[PDB]
RNA sequence: CAGCGAAGGAUUUGGUGGAUUACUAGCUAAUAGCAAUCUA
């Protein structure tokens, strides 16, 4: 019964009636001295009637798998890094120092791009200067700053070639008949593209350009193309080093926007597709690694005033591939409209239908879509409107559900006139009409 | 070094330091005796009032203290002191050189374990006297029997036995016969805590991996096991009011509550104390009561209470979570700045490196209260910036309180570490104010002052520019630009007529204040680090960089004394309220008193911690110093308020 | 504030190693201090929250030891671009300072523990901790040849430590704030300077007495001493450099700076000096 | 506190004692059948005799009321007064009343139970003494006049606070009021203890399980946007899911299946919690509708599982348990259904557990992954452990024909895994 | 002029757990020595400086 | 109306405790 | 190629239905005397 | 609208705790007992 006996309590002999506390554990009025084991049992029963015996001691001593795992765990969700893809409906986004806070901008920030490799952010606006900022968390400083006189800029892009990844050009352009190209060398050697090689009537302003990669497809030689959106339906594609007009692609209607998709073919060969949208909603896809010939023509379901198309989930022009084997096919395609409606198509199945239905039509912000950008992993789309204040949403996808905890009513987004995603850090830059790039870090990355 | 002006009085603002406190019970009330460094403090558990402070400081730190009915047993370096009402009744010298580090008291026996795994038993002489006093025997736990002794307890109804909890084993000694009755089987991980259950012959063991064992000390088995993964267990307590709950205390600062009857987990109080200061160090249920007192190493002592159940028929299954009840606290980090709030020497403002501004009472320690940092509304109606996750303000460099218009408007003006604006506070409401005064030159605030009309506050930036704001309405009134390097001292006359500024380019500027002229400018021979203006006699003292204290009057703008003798940088100084002495403290670990009438050093104290702040009371009652280590405020009383001291210079 | 988080010269001041953030990840680069004798490739810390807390040039394949904030000392060769070996303690505590004497690396932990590693054996030799030293953030080996006795550890308060007994043999009154530079000048003196104050003090490592106090006119960021104690150049918070010329002679108890150097551009913009080197 | 507060406390203690005629009339006019003017004039003998008639009717419907005729409805209980015996006799008759109420909770659609519990209302005052168990037992019937009647005569407990605008009202409480009632945490602990007594005494009936599951999944839906409320709520509803899975009723088992599937799709639970949940699901699986719900539940609970470790081989114990509850024909047939459930990650984990733990049934994994289509990472992990199977054991025709399937679709991927580990000519020389 | 809580108008804030009010009816300065008398309710309060304490020099060097 | 999470005013009660001074016996 | 494996792992993720506040409010109307397995597939239709 | 603007902002209210005088512990038949008990 017991695991020890000490053989001293049996031969001890206590008094009882000397103190008032032990005066109660007698069983007679003639008891004065009792044996030790008797005395131990008397005050054991007295302890049991001071503190009554609970049921957990004598009840039990030590299909129940769920009960056991709940009684051991204290947190009940995935911990830190065994997630690898974003949780919906609640972001995790801290605010860093405003990127152009070191050197203020004298205009609305019209375009904004990160570097493909270096920690550099290029801002530029209608005050005809363009600024590069070394960004980090604390102290986003200004690397360099170039003021092109008489040339307000509207689109500015870091281009970095695929062959040697050592060029680092900046192409910039506004409402002018020329487009500048700064060659980054850390004086500054910039060149000016001002010759459409016979095609000046169909290109009266170099505002809306995009830079992309193109393969020769008889050699494995890539070169950058700039793509200019012109008047009638025209996209004029021209070489990014020589400026020679390579080809042109005409859509039927009012050309409003376009984007560049890539798809790999074999080891070291890919194919460039230009995706251009009418104002009405009908979309042309041109294969342009051959002559600029149409391969697909489909129609956006709904959508009547179409302002902005974007692809994402692979290599876009804003998440660019540094190495030719890292070129990916884009999964998602968002067509954002004048009413604020953004149709979202999933190109893993919506390349075949020719009247494809969107996987969801987002309707959360109600005025004209002027930016929509995909995060480099292709899990967030960023809708943004330069028409009212604070009109920016980050929609999670594949779930196609807007994050409900950011932005709040106190986010200093401003009148969002540009937006950019970092290619590596998981990091938003949001430029507003006051001239401020605000900077946020998504803690999933 | 002993002094002849100031004698040590108390060290206020201290509640605990993470020695596990003891509870004691007089009648049906409870007291809580917590160690603060080298003294203990007895608190009334029904209201957390400071009943007693131990009378003398022990020669080393108290390391294990227990409390029976009227008596408190405090073990420090070698010996056990038996204290009643603070005043020490007995001192038990052990015969070893090993540091005593555990003790229990049961029967006529006091048992004290040293750190060489020996146990010293002491016996009463006749069972009617009050405390165990004579030496009885010595017990030893050798390496065969068990590891290092991790606890020392006596679970009830065990006739003159002792449960010794080693790091791996549980031994049971008979302390009259000196025998080892029973040694249990080993435990597969190192056990850290023990607590006897109110169930008969059951102890509860807490391990360094996360499990609570319920050892049955008569069967030799374990009854049950509770697993809390990746948590080191630092406290164990049992509820004894007809609700069988256990409360475990985890060194990441958590207090977890278990039902033992139905084997569920009631609630977890997370971040009840700081993990960095030790987590929850001692948590105990006051017995028969649904209130549990916790204490942590972050200088804090809290109480949590269980409200009665909200279901009128079930009850035992719907257990309302524990809510907070009273608590006492102080700074968790050593204080960085010190001021007296009023002329009565009643309250004193005190700012620490843990980014809190407390207001400590010199009269009654219950009146000590943390000044709140809950901001007001913006004046126009716009939004205020800042993070959503609210944190405390950067730690306070300087402050200036002038309670001429107190309760009327903002009253304290304070300057924080590496930020370019000075906040205001209201001492009457004990809260922040509506205004943050900017420097307007993109420089950090190096000094603050405010006038004794209470209307004007003065900001001195690190780019050398004094800005004068109105304390009522919060707007810029004037802006003087004399200095080019950092302005480290601003003060003003008692009649708002001449102001005096000193920068670390070593120029003291004298300005008229009503007219905005300068009256003069005096170039000293070192950069000036600190100014103190004695306002009735119009004499201000400067701590120069050449380790002298230049005493200069503002009326005729002359250097009138120059005090030499400090060996390192002068951290602080302050005038006597009659303006006769000036007490300074410097990084050679010294505090000196200078009689500026005769110009010499009256007294010197070599103090082991470097005194970072020195302030006199505005009456001649007290000196308050603040040192590098120690979360409190050291308080001295000048003996020259009762006798007269000789102004004859010391040396060495 | 400066983007360069950490930076240190090699001995003889020929290369500079510097850790800066690059779009939320730390990167460690090495530049030659004179081109007449760019270096565009960095070591990239691949985690967004792993960062370098200290760094030390070893002396002969040339390498850096980077004390991280996860209980690791990375050992990184600079001609190649990989961490060659990853020392680790048993814990996750960030490490506050490292040093080495010869091949014997020593390091301090945020749990105030001392670790010893051997660069020739890649092994954790010793792990201990000593009483009443509880907020340590600097250690410095007092040199006695190949014997690596007498560490010198700071916590706002410098303490001299004999490692055979693992105990404290002297106690220096430090500062009122954590010590930020703690460097041995001669075989009888060491300089120390704290965070956010402009006062160095040189202590006598044999008695405990402070010989002198050196007074910058701005809060000291880094210091360098010439190898024969004849000059000490500190660089301050306002981007200036201050040279104390022959500070260890008889301006008797506290000495000001002898020379002060600042850099302005052709415009009037004052650029800040960080981390100079003197010889 | 104040004197009127302390006197309100003594009124609430002495609520049931009739200390004069007016309090006796106001206290005895609270009936469940009659109105107040008839109920005040009735006797104890009258209401006892027709309640004993109704208990004989209720007992011939369900024969577990006969012992209540022995004790609670006997003729000594006409003169038994409630507030004259001590606390121990009070707890005896209050668990007698709890036994009657959770037995007759199912019978509340037929008038003998109304006329029978009329006598508990009027003799033993269970509308004001045993009132929490009365509300919890008849909570299902909230659109019905019998719950309207007990709300009109009840004295409402403090946990049931949101029904206080539906007492003495002509309109029933609504479903959103029921979800607001269930949304509390203390109410959730109370209701789970009530269900624990129901599951223990084997009285769980399907209308109760439907109502309970509906309110539970609406609580989870309401709290689906605050993770701290979901995390407060997890060890309550997963504990009641474990206690519903630990019983014999197919209806209560698939009630727990519903709660588990809604809760796992509401928040991402831990992997080990999901595995122990499927162990508790399989450890008492005996019915057929329970098997249908159990397969769908295990599929969705593995679908809602993210990160490194979603599609490991599920371990040997749980895989052979899942084998003993679901053999090959069941899994293959359920995948051959034209409704197309989403069984991606679970079927991947299943085939990887077959390849680590069976090594004989590989033709069936060829047939089932011919049936359903998987993703690139799924089939990459499948062919990597098939490569490891080829390198550990000799490669026969079933592994060969598996690699012929993985060549006939997506041969570039099996080339990519062989080039990540091995070689194509070396693997063709292997097999 | 008073901290007696037995007089009425002394405390600005009353403990949340007629009396003679406190008032000064006449003040006068001393015609000979640097003091003033105030006729309060407690008596003739006489406030005076003394030069034994308060080191207050006049242009010392 | 939601349920009323209000706190009661807590007063301590009179509890009995075993004191261990009776757990020590002397030999003749 | 671990970045390519991570991109195909986040690429093989399919669109699911999330629980709203009011994804299950319209079940009380037809929990009347239906069987519990019909309730289970009525819930599973909402979840899918 | 502009402006202010860090994973939200404003207003109102119930409860409790701490201060609102300057901190020497509970009970009793009190030079001591009790506090597990005053009683044989």
């Amino acid at each position: 019964e017991a695991a020890w006996i000490d053989s001293d309590d049996e031969k001890i002999k206590v008094p009882i009636l000397v103190t008032n506390k032990t005066k109660k554990l007698r069983t007679s009025y003639n008891e004065s001295k009792i044996n030790g084991v008797h005395y131990i049992n008397r005050l054991r029963s007295q302890f049991e009637k001071i503190y009554p015996r609970p049921k957990w001691v004598d009840d039990e001593s030590d299909i129940n798998a769920l009960t056991k795992i709940l009684s051991t765990t204290y947190n009940y969700k995935d911990t830190l890094s065994n997630s690898k893809l974003l949780p919906p409906k609640k972001l995790d986004i801290v605010r860093l120092k405003d990127a152009n806070a070191s050197h203020p901008s004298h205009s609305a920030i019209q375009s904004l791009s990160f570097h493909p490799s270096k920690p550099l952010l290029l801002t530029g606006g209608y005050d005809k200067t363009l600024r590069i900022y070394h960004i980090d968390g604390k102290t986003n400083h200004l690397v360099t700053s170039l003021h092109l006189v008489g040339s307000p800029i509207q689109t500015c892009t870091f281009y970095t070639s695929l062959s040697n990844q050592n060029q680092q050009n900046i192409f910039t352009a506004g409402r002018r008949r020329y487009m500048h190209s700064w060659d980054l060398s850390l004086t500054a050697k910039i060149e000016k593209f001002s010759r459409l090689y016979g095609h000046e009537s169909t290109q009266r302003s170099f505002e809306n350009f995009k830079v992309a990669h193109l393969q020769n497809s008889q050699t494995n030689s890539v070169h950058g193309i700039v793509l200019l959106q012109g008047n009638n339906g025209w996209i004029n594609i021209l070489h990014s080093t020589s400026g020679l007009w390579l080809m042109g692609c005409k859509i039927e209607g009012v050309i409003t926007d376009f984007c560049i998709d890539y798809q790999p073919i074999s080891r070291g060969k890919f194919r460039t597709i230009l995706i251009a949208v009418n104002a009405y909603g009908e979309v042309w896809e041109f294969d342009l690694n051959k002559n600029g010939h149409v391969i697909r023509r489909w129609k956006d379901q709904g959508g009547v005033g179409i302002t902005k198309i974007q692809v994402g989930g692979g290599t876009t022009t804003t998440c660019p591939a540094l190495q030719i084997s890292k070129i990916k096919q884009n999964r998602w395609l968002a067509v954002g409209s004048e009413s604020g409606f953004v149709n979202l198509y999933d190109r893993n199945n919506a390349m075949t239908s020719s009247t494809p239905t969107p996987v969801a039509a987002l309707d959360q912000l109600t005025t004209t879509i002027s930016n929509l950008q995909f995060s480099p992993d292709g899990q967030i789309l960023c809708m943004a409107s330069r028409a009212v204040k604070d009109a920016l949403r980050l929609v999670h996808l594949p779930s196609c559900s807007v994050f409900s905890n950011w932005p709040t009513s106190g986010t200093p987004l401003g009148k969002v006139t540009s937006v950019a995603f970092s290619p590596s850090g998981g990091l938003l830059a949001v430029g507003n009409e006051q001239g401020k790039v605000r900077l946020w870090k998504l803690n999933h990355y | 070094k002993n002094s002849k002006i100031f004698s040590p009085f108390r060290i206020i603002g201290n509640v605990s330091n993470g020695v596990p406190f003891a509870t004691g019970t007089l009648g049906s009330t409870f007291y809580i005796v917590t160690c603060v460094g080298k003294t203990f403090q007895i608190y009334d558990a029904n209201t957390l009032h400071l009943l007693f402070v131990s009378e003398k400081e022990t020669p080393s730190s108290i390391v294990a203290l227990s409390a029976h009915f009227h008596y408190v047993y405090a073990a420090y370096e070698n010996k056990v002191g038996i204290y009643k009402r603070g005043i020490e009744e007995h001192l038990l010298e052990l015969e070893t050189d090993a540091n005593v580090e555990h003790l229990c008291i049961f029967g006529d026996y006091l048992c004290a374990s040293t750190d060489d795994n020996s146990i010293f038993i002491y016996k009463k002489s006749d069972p009617q006297d009050k405390y165990p006093s004579e030496f009885y025997t010595k017990l030893t736990v050798t390496e065969i029997q068990g590891g290092e002794i991790v606890s020392l307890q006596h679970l009830a109804t065990y006739l003159n036995k002792l449960t010794v909890v080693t790091k791996s084993n549980v031994l049971l000694f008979n302390v009259r016969t000196g025998k080892l009755v029973f040694t249990s089987n080993e435990f597969p991980d190192q056990i850290t805590t023990a607590e006897p259950a109110p169930v008969l012959d059951i102890i509860a063991l807490g391990t360094v991996t996360g499990e609570v064992i319920m050892f049955n000390m008569r069967k030799g088995k374990r009854i049950r096991t509770i697993k809390i993964p990746q948590s080191r267990i630092s406290s164990l307590s049992f509820r004894t009011d007809g609700s069988s709950h256990l409360s475990v205390g985890t060194s990441s600062g958590d207090l977890i509550f278990y039902d033992l009857d139905r084997r569920s987990r009631i609630h977890v109080l997370k971040n009840i104390h700081r993990e960095s200061y030790g987590g929850v160090t001692q948590a105990t249920f006051l017995n028969g009561q649904p209130i549990i007192v916790t204490s942590g190493g972050d200088n804090s002592l809290k109480e949590y209470v269980f409200d009665p159940s909200l279901s009128q028929g079930s009850g035992d299954v719907v257990v309302q979570p524990p809510r907070y009840l009273r608590s006492r606290g102080g700074h968790s980090q050593p204080p960085s700045y010190i001021a007296f709030a009023d002329s009565q020497s009643h309250f004193m403002l005190s700012a620490s490196k843990d980014r809190s501004l407390w207001s400590f009472s010199l009269r009654k320690d219950a009146q000590s209260q943390e000044m709140s940092q809950r901001l007001h509304k913006k004046q126009d109606g716009g939004r205020v910036g800042g993070s959503t996750i609210k944190s405390k303000f950067p730690e306070i460099v300087a402050l200036a309180i002038e309670n001429a218009r107190i309760g009327e408007w903002e009253n304290i003006i304070t300057a924080h570490k590496d930020e370019k604006f000075a906040r205001t506070w209201d001492m009457r409401n004990k809260r922040v104010g509506r205004w943050t005064f900017d420097t307007t030159d993109d420089g950090f605030v190096k000094s603050v002052a405010m006038s004794q009309c209470g209307n004007f506050g003065f900001i001195g930036s690190s780019n050398g520019s004094i800005t004068i704001y109105n304390m009522q309405s919060g707007i810029l009134r004037k802006k003087y630009k004399l200095h080019k390097r950092a302005v480290t001292g601003i003060s003003l006359d008692g009649m708002n007529r001449k102001m005096v500024s000193c920068g670390l380019d070593g120029i003291v500027g004298f300005y008229d204040f009503n007219k905005s002229t300068l009256l003069g400018k005096l170039k000293l021979d070192a950069p000036i680090t600190a100014m103190v203006y004695h306002r009735s006699s119009d004499l201000f003292a400067l701590a120069l960089d050449d380790l002298s204290i230049v005493v200069i009057d503002a009326v005729t703008q002359r250097v009138v004394r120059q005090l030499w003798g400090h060996s390192n940088r002068i951290t602080a100084f302050d005038f006597s309220p009659e303006g006769r002495w000036i007490v300074s403290a410097s990084l050679d670990s010294t505090i000196r008193t200078w009689d500026l009438p005769t110009g010499g050093c009256i007294d010197g104290i070599i103090v082991d911690n470097v005194a970072t702040n020195v302030k006199f009371s505005p009456n001649g009652d007290l000196l308050a110093t603040t040192h590098v280590t120690g979360n409190g405020i050291c308080i001295w009383t000048n003996r020259a308020q009762f006798k007269t001291v000789s102004t004859r210079t010391i040396d060495e | 504030d400066s983007p360069v988080l950490q930076s240190a010269y090699d001995p003889s001041g020929q290369y500079l190693c510097y850790v800066t953030v690059a779009l939320d990840k730390q990167r460690v680069g090495v530049q030659p201090t004179q081109r007449a004798t760019w270096n565009e490739n960095f070591l990239y810390l691949e985690d967004s929250k792993l960062k370098v807390t200290c760094l030390k040039w070893v002396n002969d394949t040339v390498a850096i030891i980077l004390g991280m904030n996860n209980g690791e000392i990375w050992l990184y060769s600079v001609l190649a671009n990989e961490v060659t070996y990853k020392f680790t303690t048993g814990n996750s505590y960030e490490i506050k300072d490292i040093d080495l004497m010869g091949n014997q690396l020593w390091c301090i932990d945020s749990s105030d523990a001392f670790y010893q590693f051997d660069l020739l054996q890649f092994k954790l030799l010793q792990h201990f901790r000593i009483n009443n030293c509880v907020q340590l953030n600097k250690l410095t080996i007092v040199p006695a040849g190949d014997s690596v006795a007498q560490l010198l550890v700071a916590s706002h308060s410098i303490s001299l430590i004999d490692i055979e007994e693992k105990k404290v043999v002297m106690t220096f009154p430090g500062h009122v704030s954590p010590v930020s530079t703690l460097q041995v000048i001669t075989n009888e003196f060491f300089i120390s300077g704290a965070e956010g104050d402009r006062f160095l003090n040189v202590y006598d490592i044999h008695s405990g007495m402070t010989k002198c106090v050196l007074v910058a006119e701005s809060d000291i960021k880094e210091l360098s001493h010439s190898g024969q104690a004849d000059s000490i150049a500190v660089t301050t918070e306002d981007g200036s450099l201050e040279i104390f010329v022959d500070p260890l002679v008889s301006g008797n108890k506290s000495k000001k700076s002898s020379k002060k150097i600042q850099i302005v551009s052709k415009d009037g913009r004052k650029v800040p000096i960080y981390n100079a080197f003197i010889n | 506190s104040s004197l009127s507060d302390q006197l309100a406390q003594v009124a609430s203690n002495n609520a049931t004692v009739a200390l004069d005629r007016k309090r006796r009339q106001k206290l005895h006019s609270a009936s469940l059948i009659y109105n107040s003017k008839t109920a005040a004039t009735q006797d104890y003998d009258f209401i006892f005799e027709n309640a004993s008639k109704a208990l004989e009717e209720l007992s011939q419907i369900e024969p577990k009321f006969a012992i209540f005729s022995r004790t609670l409805f006997s003729e000594s209980s006409i003169s038994l007064d409630r507030n004259v015996q001590t606390k121990e006799e009070i707890k005896d008759l209050d668990n007698a009343i709890n036994a009657y109420l959770l037995l007759a909770s199912s019978k509340w659609y037929l008038a003998p139970t109304l006329h029978a519990t009329e006598w508990l209302v009027r003799r033993f005052q269970i509308h004001v003494k045993n009132t929490e168990m009365l509300l919890l037992s008849t909570l299902n019937y909230y659109q019905t006049p019998v719950f309207k009647r007990i709300l009109s005569i009840i004295k409402l407990p403090p946990l049931f606070n949101c029904l206080s605008n539906f007492v003495r009202s002509e309109k029933p409480p609504t479903a959103l009021t029921m979800i607001k009632l269930f949304n509390d945490m203390d109410f959730l602990k109370l209701y789970t203890s009530y269900l624990d007594q129901c599951i223990k005494h084997n009285a769980t009936y399907t209308n109760q399980l439907l109502f309970t599951t509906c309110c539970f999944i609406n609580v989870v839906a309401f709290n689906s946007n605050n993770d701290e409320k979901l995390n407060q709520l997890v060890p309550i509803l997963l504990e009641i899911s474990a206690k519903l899975l630990a019983s014999k009723s197919k209806d209560c088992q698939i009630a727990a299946h519903t709660i588990l599937v809604v809760f796992a799709t509401a928040l991402p639970l831990k992997k080990t919690i999901i595995l122990a949940a499927m162990e508790t699901i399989l450890s008492n699986l005996d019915a057929k509708e329970a098997k249908h719900s159990a397969l769908l539940t295990i599929c969705k609970l593995f679908q809602t599982l993210k990160g490194q470790g979603n599609v490991d081989q599920l371990p040997s114990k749980i895989f052979k348990l899942f084998d003993s509850k679901f053999d090959t024909v069941s899994i293959l047939t359920f995948l051959d259904k034209e409704d197309k459930p989403v069984c991606d990650k679970f079927i991947t984990s299943y085939t990887r557990s077959i390849a680590r733990y069976d090594r004989s049934k590989l033709n069936i994994i060829l047939s089932l992954l011919k049936k359903i289509r998987l993703e690139r990472y799924e089939v990459r992990l499948i062919i990597t452990d098939l490569i490891y199977l080829s390198e550990i054991l000799e490669d026969k025709s079933q592994l060969v024909e598996l690699f012929e399937y993985f060549i006939s679709i997506n041969e570039d991927l099996v080339l990519k895994c062989l080039k990540s580990l091995g070689l194509t000519g070396e693997l063709f020389e292997i097999r | 002029v008073s901290r007696n809580m037995a007089l009425n108008g002394t405390l600005e804030f009353l403990n949340s757990k007629m009396r003679p009010e406190v008032r000064v009816t006449s003040v006068q300065f001393s015609p000979t020595a640097n003091a003033f008398a105030a006729a309060s309710t407690e008596g003739l309060l006489i406030y005076s400086t003394n030069d034994t304490i308060l080191f207050d020099p006049f242009d010392l060097d | 109306p939601k349920v009323v999470r209000e706190a009661k005013k807590v007063e301590m009660t009179e509890a009995r405790a075993y004191n261990a001074d009776a757990d020590t016996a002397k030999a003749a | 190629d671990e970045e390519d494996i991570a991109l195909e792992f986040i690429n093989g993720e399919k669109k699911d239905k999330l629980v709203n506040m009011n994804s299950f409010t319209s079940m009380f109307d037809n929990i009347q005397n239906v069987q519990m397995d019909t309730f289970f597939d009525r819930v599973m239709k909402v979840l899918t």
